[PDB]
RNA sequence: CAUAGGUUAAUGAGGCGAACCGGGGGAACUGAAACAUCUAAGUACCCCGAGGAAAAGAAAUCAACCGAGAUUCCCCCAGUA
RNA sequence: ACACAGCACUGUGCAAACACGAAAGUGGACGUAUACGGUGUGACGCCUGCCCGGUGCCGGAAGGUUAAUUGAUGGGGUUAG
RNA sequence: UGUAGGAUAGGUGGGAGGCUUUGAAGUGUGGACGCCAGUCUGCAUGGAGCCGACCUUGAAAUACCACCCUUUAAUGUUUGA
RNA sequence: GUGACGGCGCGAGCAGGUGCGAAAGCAGGUCAUAGUGAUCCGGUGGUUCUGAAUGGAAGGGCCAUCGCUCAACGGAUAAAA
RNA sequence: GCAUCCGUAGCUCAGCUGGAUAGAGUACUCGGCUCGAACCGAGCGGUCGGAGGUUCGAAUCCUCCCGGAUGCACCA
């Protein structure tokens, strides 16, 4: 079924296991694999769920690395899908990235919120698979 | 009378306490029950009046070995 | 008696209220009002809430 | 086969006694100006066992960053927490 | 007044129901529904009408509610970092 | 499946890629589900085609890949009836 | 001032911040006198007050505040013909 | 003090099952025919308990209340 291009992406990422983010990010550098240059899709799951009304989030964050401005709103499901950059920012730069959006996202979460406020935070590329960050 | 071959264990008294808090006074008496264990070194059966604590502490310390304390406590099993 | 008392929580923050009562039939709109706050020392807006 | 049982022989125990002691059970009147929790009270009483005493007893104890060093009894701590 | 023979209802299949008993056991009964226990009525004669809403009892078990038990999940306290 | 439709686009992205002897599309009803529209697909079938796709669509499409949800068909497991 | 008491009531003036007036000034609820419930117990928020070895924490204290037709209304008990 | 659920021709209820826009029986009018019975079919009689949240899509989902119910709780 699978073709070779697809089991050498799952051959590369073991996602039924969790990683640190030193090692996550390693992993997406190798995981650069296209004819265009990539851009990191951020796959953070929320345990709050947007079904509440109140409990909606909307915010804004400015890079210094850059993609620099971004924007996100959240699903019905509860996640997050922004985008950190491009794939060939340093893994060092791309870390910061992330981690100056994770923290303007903990600012955003409201009291009403129960739960673990981040349930889940993995990357990805376009083709890439799933990494989680720890 | 109810008391454990094994254990020892004989009714105590204490207090049925209501709602209310009253305090009327109760018994509480040892789960007992008869038993015919096998004793292998004999090849024979010997009932013993014990307790359910008494038999889970049969299977961990071994039909023989009880009865060498029971002997020693003079029981007359 | 069906007049049902409220607490007036002062927006500063500090967590000083006031409470009173308000008629539930009229008047739904919340309360606001222009009260002396100790702990600030300064007049500020209380804002209604609930007893609880 | 054994075992239960049975017949002998050796020792020991049986009962009594004032209080004190340990343990197994365990009230009510009363106080609360009534009365249930509580108090009276683990008292009265009943039962078992032991001794000249009994019981307890040689820290899986206390202290508080310093230390003390089994148990029992008395005076304080204190009618305090 | 009570008892009374008689009458009716009801329980009871015999390790019977029931009762006395912490329990063993005993009575019921060395009886077995033509028996036993309980209740009301009270020979005999003619008869015993209507009500199942209330309170009991009996039968039903789909649904609602619901204990011990199990402990999903969420919230706090503490601190490696 | 709102609809519009390009309509078996659930949503969420990346997304000019897609595509590809590995059998170009592909025939044989393979059936199921589903709007009963359509869709993937069981083994062969033949031999280079195959596909992003403008008015519209919130969006751009079962082209595409990653990630979720729903619907869940089966699968072992763990508790119960 | 008025109460045995618990208590209740009146109050100029002072400090900080206000509102209405150009100002003098007035405003610490309503023309006044009824519109009410002690203590215990529990709940909520705040607080460098306390924190049973120490650092926390629980709990307590203080401040704010909630729950009795306790109407037999100085209220015997959470619970009674 | 919470927890859940219910509210729809005048009435009794489906809820047009959770958004891709109201149904029946009864009440009433007319008609079918017919002395009343008794039968039938049309029509009429509802903005979906009310007010806030989303989205292109909710009487239907979220928040808030109102009334009703069943539960629990309960020792000022
Ligand atoms: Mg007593
Ligand atoms: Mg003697
Ligand atoms: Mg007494
Ligand atoms: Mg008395
Ligand atoms: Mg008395
Ligand atoms: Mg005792
Ligand atoms: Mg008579
Ligand atoms: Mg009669
Ligand atoms: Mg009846
Ligand atoms: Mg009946
Ligand atoms: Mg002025
Ligand atoms: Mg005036
Ligand atoms: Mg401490
Ligand atoms: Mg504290
Ligand atoms: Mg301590
Ligand atoms: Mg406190
Ligand atoms: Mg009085
Ligand atoms: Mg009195
Ligand atoms: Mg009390």
């Amino acid at each position: 079924k699978l073709t070779k291009r697809m089991r050498v992406i799952r051959e590369k990422v073991d996602a039924t296991k969790q990683y640190d983010i030193n090692e996550a990010i390693a992993l997406l550098k190798e995981l650069a694999t296209a004819k265009f240059v990539e851009s990191v899709d951020v796959a953070v799951n929320l345990g709050i769920d947007a079904r509440k009304s109140d409990q909606n989030v909307r915010g804004a964050t400015v890079l210094p690395h850059g993609t620099g401005q971004v924007r996100y709103r959240n699903d019905k499901n509860g996640i997050i899908h922004t985008t950190i950059g491009k794939v060939d920012f340093d893994a060092d730069k791309l870390k910061e990235n992330l981690e100056a959006l994770l923290v303007a996202l903990k600012k955003a979460k409201p009291t009403q919120a129960k739960g673990v406020y981040i349930k889940k935070v993995s990357i990805s590329t376009t083709m890439g698979a799933g990494v989680a960050v720890d | 009378s109810r008391v454990c071959q094994v254990t020892g264990k004989r009714p105590v008294t204490g207090n049925n306490r209501s709602h209310a808090l009253n305090a009327t006074k109760r018994r509480f008496l040892p789960n007992l029950h008869s038993h015919r264990f096998w004793v292998e070194s004999e090849k024979r059966f010997v009932t013993l009046r014990v307790s359910a604590k008494g038999m889970r502490v049969i299977d961990k310390k071994g039909i023989d070995t009880v009865l060498a304390e029971l002997r020693a406590r003079g029981e007359k099993y | 008696g069906i007049r049902e008392k409220i607490k007036l929580v002062s927006s500063a923050g500090t967590g000083h209220f006031y409470t009173t009562t308000k008629n539930k039939r009229t008047k739904p709109e919340k309360l606001e009002l222009k009260k002396f706050d100790p702990v600030v020392r300064q007049h500020v807006i209380y804002k209604e809430a609930k007893i609880k």
